């Protein structure tokens, strides 16, 4: 006896439904770095406000 | 002749007389600009101008 499963996803990504985010790393300021916080990008330093 | 108002007077920030005193606080509207020690809005903690 084994056991098995099948799986099947649709396409077209219209409906999107799972997807994944995940890879969140770490923090750091007062330094120049790239920042992608939620989608957006670009370069600068962080700080207080 | 009175000539006091044209006339520069030590007593006041600079040699700038009454008339031009006067007039210097019409304009108001620029507010110089002319790179005062800008880099300063490092951290827009203000309405960052
Ligand atoms: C020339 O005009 C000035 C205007 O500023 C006169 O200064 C006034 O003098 C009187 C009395 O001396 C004071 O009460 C006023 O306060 C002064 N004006 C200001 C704006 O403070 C000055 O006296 C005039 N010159 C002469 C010879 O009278």
């Amino acid at each position: 006896p084994y056991r098995v499963v099948v799986l099947s996803f649709e396409l077209l990504h219209a409906p999107a439904t799972v997807c994944g985010p995940k890879k969140s790393t770490n923090l750091v300021k007062n330094k120049c770095v790239n920042f992608n916080f939620n989608g957006l990008k670009g370069t600068g330093v962080l700080t207080e406000s | 002749f009175n000539f006091s108002q044209i006339l520069p007077d030590p007593s006041k920030p600079s040699k700038r007389s009454f008339i031009e005193d006067l007039l210097f606080n019409k304009v108001t509207l620029a507010d110089a600009g002319f790179i005062k020690q800008y880099g300063d809005c490092l951290g827009d903690i203000a309405a960052r101008d």
